[PDB]
């Protein structure tokens, strides 16, 4: 009972409808990933590695397609945009080795490596990456072995009481964030030592997203 | 010496303006209300659900004719309803997915979104080309943009998370008034029916009351304990309410300067992510974070009836200029149409 | 010297918002109170019109 | 700037077959419905056929159904109208007409310029044939209907068209009321039921043409007759 | 007690099964905001409990003839369409079965080039395409459905083949190799090297977590292959063992109807596989009521 004009809007509507879908699938096979990290942490040498108010880069690897946000720009609360990224494949975490016996420059008394870790406890225990797994770079490998050397790493870590060797010291690092994680159960985190003449950066990632694709596919499976 | 003096006489000047704001508070609006009966319960039952939308939508908007509504989803789509036919009209692909606003301007012919971009985008719905097309990109703002309003084809009105509200021109793209004195992200705001004044709710738990052409702040609203999420004008533009992350709504009196009535429920615990006025004003509609919306008696401060038909939090709400329906969005991705039955 | 500018457009600002002028709560609670009686009859939400009269049937 | 082109038009024998081409430039070709719209030398229009957005729709004149195919090649923005059977009765200027139908759209708004072919049901009425008219003074120009072209949902699918000599048809007012872009304000639109008036406030020489009303209420769309200001 | 014992099992079979297929298809079906479901797993396990809810509610018009008195008061009408009915929802259930553990191993050997094919649409095809194949299985089911006039007044439905003496064995081989021997090997195949293709390398399978994830998985394909070969292997071994035994006895009888009742707990224990094994099934079931 609709009139010659109206049926061509109903059809429109329909030809609107069979984009929506189109762009809905194809927005589903794409990987979401959320990059965070610190200032001077690696962040931006990540997407130099893997080439307003948000950064968005897109890169393709091995018939996938990584949507790869950067948020280093947002100086507003991080609480009322960080639910936004609710629903991302994994988080991309950069944090700096070599900071660990440097402080912040504002702060002047907080450890550069202790904010860190404070903001991996806010990203990996909030409540919007309940089940997020995260991808956790410990960038600037090369330097924080020279540091080591002279800089013991009883100066960030007074509890620690392991040899003076990077083999021994970065793994302790590692347990520390790793020990961060207040879900142990629901998400895992794969941790890789990066560098500034790596090349195996991008390679982790998609063996890290793999896994995060399997996880997801047992859950709908009913497998898991 | 001097910098001490000078944020002892602020202290004593926001003194000065609380014992002001007591002194005229010789009533309360409950005891104004007390008398008249209360509206009942209300029964609202969707007439409408717009599906299409593959994400959690983040705002919507009535246009003046009371038939078309904007929505915009992190899908990346802006899409155009035909409420009465749930037709899409059209459908705004976005360069920046992820968009937290989306204006209608009055008189039909433009949309406005933008969000963690920092860009305030013009689309033209009217063109002899027949598709939407972006007009202007507003840059300037160095937060992510959170709430726009059109004055009309020529202004608009945007509010960021760098604390900041600025007026625009959009036709020479750059920011003729720019509103300070937030200390925290700027959520929301809400145009005056005669489009010369605008409040802003931020996350410093204030209101501030700005003049448009004057480009001060005229008044500012204190009481919530958390971040503002919404805002909006009562009809009359006397007054206007909030909601915030600390599962109130308050009533402010632009001419009594203060705080008139709370909206809370002890049931309530969540956070406000959107708040209107029906067209007498009597009904005030927010939305919550626990995916449903209270229909508060505006002057009794009563819960009226709640709108129920969502499976995640609604996100945005508005009511039509005729006051006929209200739509609902949600981070479900659907929008709801409502209105009642005699 | 940035925060001692910053005081003086605070305490400045505040001069501005407390000398308007405020009305009685009880008069600025009656003109809200007026108004909604005034247009109550028009609000379709409060006073639900009939089905023929309702573009969402 | 919106063009629209036809071509494929000339002298073709009796019972021939001939292909008509409009090609689109300027404007979302694939978004807009199309309309063939022919005109018969010293006679009024004559809707032939349409194709919707995305083809999926497809109507005929019942004179030309089963002879004529019109068909949409998107990627190229060429719109095509393949003839059979042409008979002397298809004599005509054929004209390429674009139209988008969403709320509050403006269909016909965009007429080709035309080719011409020459071979070796709710009616609408407009009695008056001419008016003499002086520029300044107002006219108005009646057209009828058989069937009550107010829908249940409030719109009046009456159309009023303007050819001046020479030149191709404009919209003037779409769905009995409304005006169209670019047109002046002069022209008002005022119907009810199956009588409508077209009023023209301070004529001026621009304005001298044949005007049309045509329906939209349902397929196939008919134009009248058509009424003649000169001065 | 043998004649309300069988009843019994039954019974309770058919009750439970009926409620453990319901509450799948409601949990989906909400899930979906009534719609067509978007999700490929989810289309498969809707409709396995739809043929499991066939294969259920026609257990008490198949089992009368069984426990009372052996006697069809249906006709020759009924009785070919419940037999054919009845092997189709056997073949159907089965069939989906193993279709949907070539999903699963689609969805974790090989998560990047699956994409392109496990999509909502080709999903409603091949379930479709599964009933299509049950039909032509039971071809000699319905053309062979004829009644069996059993000694004295009373008669039996069953299937009467053109020469019992050299037919028995291929109809028995032909039901057992397509409804139990090679979807049982493609089920298995497919769930061990999920096993095996489960977590890649980079997976820190010291983690708790990934430890987790194994455990969960490996007692849910287990479990599943499990229940299909306990519910279906007696049946068929007797099925292939009275080929040899000419005159069954009443130990043998008794065997054969307790084989009929696992048959049915098939259809009873696979939709409490899915609910009781999938937690994240089970939390939405949970979130949903």
């Amino acid at each position: 009972t609709l009139s010659a004009e109206d049926k061509a809007a109903v059809e429109r509507s329909k030809m609107i409808d069979r984009n929506l879908r189109e762009d809905g699938e194809k927005a589903a096979r794409e990987v979401k990933l959320l990059l965070l990290g610190a200032g001077e942490s690696g962040k931006n040498t990540i997407v130099k590695q893997m080439k307003t108010g948000i950064v968005e880069t897109h890169f393709t690897f091995k018939d996938l397609h990584f949507k790869m946000f950067d948020v280093g720009a947002q100086r507003s609360e991080r609480k009322k945009w960080i639910h936004c990224f609710e629903g991302v494949t994994a988080i991309i975490f950069c944090v700096a080795l070599s900071d660990y016996d440097l402080v912040l420059a504002e702060d002047e008394e907080m450890n550069r490596m202790h904010a860190s870790m404070k903001l991996f406890d806010s990203i990996c225990n909030n409540k919007w990456f309940t089940d997020t797994s995260i991808i956790l770079f410990l960038n600037k490998k090369d330097l924080f072995e020279e540091k080591i050397k002279k800089s013991p790493l009883t100066i960030c870590y007074p509890e620690y009481a392991g040899s003076n060797t990077y083999e021994e010291a970065a793994a302790y690092i590692q347990c520390q964030f790793e020990d961060l994680n207040k879900r142990k159960d629901t998400k895992e985190i794969y941790t890789h030592f990066t560098c500034s003449t790596d090349t195996k950066n991008v390679q982790f990632v998609f063996d890290a997203v793999t896994d995060v694709i399997i996880k997801n596919n047992l859950k709908d499976c009913g497998l898991f | 010496s001097e910098l001490d003096q000078l944020r002892q006489e602020a202290e004593q000047l926001k003194n000065q303006i609380r014992d002001a704001r007591k002194a005229c508070a010789d009533a309360t609006l409950s005891q104004i209300t007390n008398n008249i009966d209360p509206v009942g319960r209300i029964q609202m039952r969707t007439r409408r659900t717009l599906r299409g939308h593959l994400a959690k939508i983040y705002a919507m908007h009535w246009g003046t004719d009371s038939r078309l509504l904007v929505s915009a989803s992190q899908d990346g789509k802006l899409i155009i309803w035909d409420s009465y036919t749930t037709n899409k009209v059209h459908a705004i692909p976005l360069r920046s997915s992820w968009v937290m606003t989306c204006a209608y301007a009055p008189s039909g012919n433009y949309v406005a979104c933008g969000g963690l971009d920092n860009i305030c985008s013009i689309y033209n719905l009217k063109t002899r080309e027949g598709n939407v097309r972006v007009s202007r990109e507003l840059a300037g703002h160095t937060g992510y943009l959170s709430c726009c309003r059109f004055l009309d084809d020529n202004q608009i009105v945007t509010s960021s998370g760098d604390t900041t509200c600025a007026l625009w021109d959009i036709e020479t793209g750059q920011q003729t008034t720019t509103f300070t004195g937030h200390t925290g992200d700027v959520m929301s705001l809400s145009l005056a029916p005669d489009t010369r004044l605008f409040v802003s709710g931020a996350c410093d738990a204030s209101a501030k009351l700005w003049d448009v052409r004057e480009g001060m702040c005229r008044q500012t609203f204190t009481g919530h304990e958390s971040d503002i999420n919404a805002i909006c004008f009562f009809p009359n533009g006397n007054a206007f309410a909030t909601g915030s992350d600390d599962a109130t709504c308050r009533l402010f009196d632009l001419r009594a300067d203060q705080e008139l009535m709370t909206y809370s429920h002890d049931n309530i615990i969540c956070g406000i992510t959107s708040v209107s006025f029906s067209k007498s004003g009597r009904l005030l509609l927010a939305g919550y974070d626990d995916f449903n919306c209270n229909v508060w008696d505006a002057l009794k401060a009563d819960r009226a009836g709640v709108l129920a038909g969502h499976d995640n939090r609604v996100s945005c709400l508005g009511v039509t200029d005729d006051g006929m329906a209200v739509a609902t969005g949600s981070w479900d991705s659907f929008l709801k149409i409502w209105n009642g039955s005699s | 010297t940035a925060s001692i500018a910053q005081a003086r457009k605070l305490v400045e600002q505040l001069k501005m918002e407390a000398n308007i002028d405020r009305i009685k709560v009880s008069k600025a609670a009656a003109d809200l109170m007026a108004y909604c009686e005034a247009h109550a009859k028009e609000d379709p939400l409060l006073t639900p019109v009939p089905a023929s009269e309702n573009p969402f049937r | 700037d919106v063009q629209l082109v036809e071509s494929g038009g000339g002298l073709v024998q009796p019972g021939g077959s001939r292909k008509l081409s409009c090609s689109a430039s300027g404007f979302a070709f694939s978004s807009f419905g199309m309309h063939w719209v022919r005109q018969a030398p010293e006679k009024g229009l004559e809707w032939v056929a349409y194709i919707s957005s995305g083809s999926g729709t497809i109507y005929y004149a019942d004179t030309v159904k089963g002879r004529f195919t019109i068909s949409r090649d998107d990627p190229k923005n060429t719109l095509f109208l393949q003839m059979t059977s042409l008979r002397s009765e298809d004599t005509a200027m054929y004209y390429c007409v674009r139209s988008i139908y969403y709320y509050g759209s403006s269909p016909f708004d965009f007429w080709g310029q035309g080719t011409t072919l020459t071979v070796s049901d709710i009616v609408m009425t407009q009695a008056t044939s001419s008016v003499p008219v002086t520029p300044g003074e107002s006219v108005s120009i009646s057209c009828r209907s058989s069937k009550s072209l107010l829908h249940s949902n409030g719109n009046t699918y009456l159309y009023w068209f303007l050819q001046r000599p020479g030149q191709s048809p404009q919209l003037l007012i779409y769905r009995m009321s409304n005006l169209a872009s670019g047109v002046p304000d002069r022209f008002s639109g005022s119907g009810s039921g199956t009588a409508f008036t077209l009023t023209i406030s301070r004529l001026e020489a621009e304005d001298v043409g044949v005007y049309y009303c045509m329906q939209h209420l349902e397929y196939p769309l008919t134009f009248g007759a058509g009424t003649k200001l000169e001065l | 007690y043998i004649n309300i014992i069988m009843p019994s099992v039954f019974g309770t079979i058919c009750l439970l099964g009926i409620i453990g297929n319901s509450t799948v298809i409601f949990a989906v079906v909400k899930k979906s905001k009534l719609h067509w479901c978007n999700n490929v797993p989810d289309i498969f396990i809707i409709n396995l409990s739809v043929v499991d809810l066939l294969f259920l509610l026609g257990m008490p018009f198949m089992i009368h003839q069984l426990m009372g008195n052996g006697v069809w008061h249906f006709g020759e009408t009924m009785c070919t369409l419940i037999t054919a009915m009845d092997a189709n929802s056997q073949f159907t259930s089965t069939y989906i079965l193993t279709a949907m553990a070539i999903d699963r191993y689609l969805a974790t050997v090989h998560p990047i080039s699956s994409t392109k094919f496990r999509k909502p649409s080709v999903a409603t095809l091949v379930i479709c395409l599964l009933w299509a194949l049950s039909f032509i299985s039971i071809t000699p089911v319905w053309l062979y459905a004829r009644l069996i006039p059993f000694p004295g007044g009373a008669v039996g439905c069953g299937i009467r083949l053109p020469n019992p003496d050299t037919d028995l064995y291929w109809f028995t081989l032909y039901q057992f190799f397509l409804a139990f021997a090679l979807p049982f090997v493609v089920i298995t195949a497919a769930y061990v090297r999920i096993l095996q293709r489960m977590t890649s390398s980079v997976a820190p399978a010291s983690q708790r977590s990934i430890r987790l994830r194994t455990k969960r998985v490996t007692r849910t394909a287990i479990a599943i292959c499990l229940v299909f070969f306990v519910c279906w292997a007696p049946y068929y071994v007797l099925q292939l063992t009275q080929l040899s035994i000419s005159r069954p006895t009443l130990t043998f009888v008794y065997l054969y109807n307790a084989a009929i009742s696992l048959g049915y707990a098939n259809s009873c224990l696979n939709p409490f596989v899915y609910i009781v094994l999938c937690e994240t099934f089970r939390k939405r079931l949970v979130l949903s009521v």
